């Protein structure tokens, strides 16, 4: 395999659009399975949002090539176009024209197989009104829970970028909206499915007060943009790169957060009334792997949601449908 | 799309409330479809202005004339007549008057043929029978003498007021019903 | 002129402006303060405009049924499943079906019969809507729901709606009659 200059991402020679453009039959004919829908919303005179940054990281390469989540973006062709220009260095990745609230193009991507689907939309706040302007990320966050994929729906895992805060109220049911909750509270973001850049904003202060605490940050939200990556961008040329030295490859060693599950496999035993406390300690010892966090059911007795747990007490129970966040080696 | 997220607000507060849209574009009333809670079968709906009106004209080119018989139907309004107006509009006044109503037909229309109902409905009691709520529940127009009134049907007919329409429900059949004067029909004894 | 006419074309306007109506026709009397039910180009059902359907809000909040009814009629059979299968995003699907479904090929349609000839020209002469409303039910099957009238007679082409005349209701043999009719 190729890999950029750097070696920290996986890489391919440009091409045109036309490689990586499909219709809803090419989509449907591809055995697109545990893949990465990106339900784009644009005009084709939109600012560039940048998709660079949400697939990169899902090219990182302390990945293997057969692991590597493939990408398919829903949206407008003259958007994806101006874009595609950043995109073109990243395999498996391709294009379906159109609305992201068409039920084909939805259908077309086996929707209701994904990893998960990424709501975002990239049309101007230009727009006066505060309710109308996240409409579409909304109606397609709706239309996406109510569809029906028999030989599903509200099981399938989507993750909405909200434009106004107050907007989340309407991405979920059984909830109990309040325009007084600030957006962290809200079930929306407790489960996961909710972003918003509001949220960020607290970033500045970060930065003043340990700066070590955002390069944190940046080498994991980015899977490894270095500064010479962002150098190696500002010449212009875009991604250079091709079979690497041993020698670069070496960093293809990282550590990712991943997922693990206690419903089956060695730390299954902690799972069956073990406390958090056992897991991070037999984890650490027998795995090197750290446990950062849980994220649990909300309903136990009966929805899918789960929600996030930062880092519980050492005597925190644990149960056998639990999640586990690690940072891991390999 | 405003219209639409209040639809979303209102539904996201609670999922039973009944919701009835006006909407100005039927490329539009897909959306709504969507939401995870309109439910057509509870009550909620879209009036469509473009899909009523260029409706309404389409029959019209079917069968001239329509489009106002129908708009007239569905607005209340009484009759009134005056001096100063002329025969052909105090004719039309009288018929823009009638609008539709629905009403329980009474015990006396059991087991009729809807053709025999709707005869009798015109000649005694001075309503228009024009089609039967059929009990799963379906809606039937002018049907043939292949179907008989069942118990409770609900018929739509149309009237000059809903105090019209109550005497399809009041009629004793032949027990009490026997005089002209259509103004006498009220509840009987038994 | 369309000689080998004029205003003995059927026209249907779309007013986007009720109070535009005036513009539409002659001999008729123009007043603003006149409302779009009662002008001569709308009891004469060549304007419509969409003011006309605001009533449909209150019509459904107090009978569902009534407009399930207009819609089953003014589409010509729209049902819940069609409108489900156009909200899938693929269109119209659809090919020779079977007989089962074909079954639905039967509808009431609303339509106009002349009483200037044919079984019912009887009526026609001199009768009264009532004998006819009747006869008709029984022979043929058919409801009778309001006239399609000249406004002029001794002389224009135009002709207005009389929704559902009383029994005793005099005919004459030029009138049209909306009918409801399975075949
Ligand atoms: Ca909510
Ligand atoms: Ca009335
Ligand atoms: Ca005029």
């Amino acid at each position: 395999r190729k890999f950029d200059s750097t070696g920290m991402f996986h890489w391919c020679p440009d091409r045109p659009l036309n490689d990586c453009l499909q219709d809803r039959s090419q989509a449907s004919a591809s055995g697109l399975r545990n893949h990465v829908v990106v339900c784009l919303f644009a005009d084709a005179a939109s600012p560039l949002i940048g998709l660079r940054n949400l697939v990169m990281p899902l090219r990182a390469s302390n990945f293997h090539y057969h692991e590597l989540k493939p990408t398919i973006i829903v949206g407008n062709l003259d958007y994806l176009h101006r874009e595609w220009k950043t995109l073109q260095n990243f395999p498996k990745l391709s294009i379906l024209p159109g609305s992201p609230l068409n039920r084909a193009n939805l259908r077309a991507v086996n929707i209701n197989l994904c990893d998960m689907c990424v709501i975002v939309s990239a049309k101007d706040r230009n727009m006066e009104d505060p309710n109308l302007v996240d409409k579409e990320a909304i109606l397609c966050s709706l239309n996406i829970k109510a569809m029906t994929f028999d030989d599903a729906g509200a099981n399938v895992p989507l993750i909405t970028e909200l434009a106004n805060d107050s907007n989340v109220q309407f991405l979920d049911q059984d909830d109990d909206d309040d325009p007084d909750t600030e957006l962290y509270m809200t079930q929306p973001f407790a489960c996961g499915t909710a972003f918003a850049v509001s949220v960020l904003d607290s970033l500045m202060s970060t930065s003043y007060f340990n700066d070590n605490a955002l390069t944190l940050i940046r080498t994991l939200i980015t899977g490894g943009a270095t500064p010479e990556l962002e150098q190696i961008l500002a010449e212009g040329a875009g991604m250079r790169g091709g079979y690497c030295s041993p020698a670069v490859l070496a960093n293809r060693d990282r550590c990712r957060v991943a997922q693990i599950s206690l419903f089956d496999g060695p730390l299954a035993q902690f799972g069956q009334g073990g406390h958090y406390g056992e897991l991070f300690v037999y984890a650490l010892r027998h795995f090197g792997i750290l446990c950062i966090g849980l994220y649990r059911f909300r309903d136990t007795n009966p929805s899918s949601k789960r929600y996030v747990i930062t880092n519980p007490p050492e005597d925190f129970p644990l149960l056998p449908t639990d999640q586990v966040y690690v940072l891991t080696y390999k | 799309a405003a219209n639409i997220m209040r639809v979303i607000s209102i539904k996201n507060y609670h999922s039973d409330i009944k919701v009835i849209v006006q909407l100005l574009q039927y490329h539009n009333k897909a959306y709504l479809l969507n939401i995870p809670s309109w439910d057509w079968k509870r009550g909620d709906d879209a009036v469509c202005v473009a899909e009523l009106k260029l409706g309404f004209i389409a029959q019209s080119c079917l069968a001239p004339g329509f489009s106002t018989l129908m708009a007239n139907l569905f607005t209340m309004r009484s009759y009134k007549p005056t001096p100063e107006m002329s025969q052909w509009q105090t004719d039309y006044m009288r018929g823009t008057g009638m609008e539709m109503y629905t009403e329980y037909l009474s015990s006396a229309f059991n087991a009729l043929t809807f053709p025999e109902a709707a005869e009798l409905c015109f000649s005694k009691l001075k309503l228009l029978l024009l089609a039967i709520e059929v009990r799963e529940s379906t809606l039937a127009i002018n049907p043939g003498p292949k179907v008989k009134i069942e118990n409770a049907t609900q018929g739509f007919f149309i009237a000059e007021s809903a105090e019209e329409v109550k005497r399809a429900f009041y009629y004793c059949k032949n027990c009490h019903a026997n005089v002209s004067d259509v103004r006498q029909i009220k509840k009987c004894k038994c």
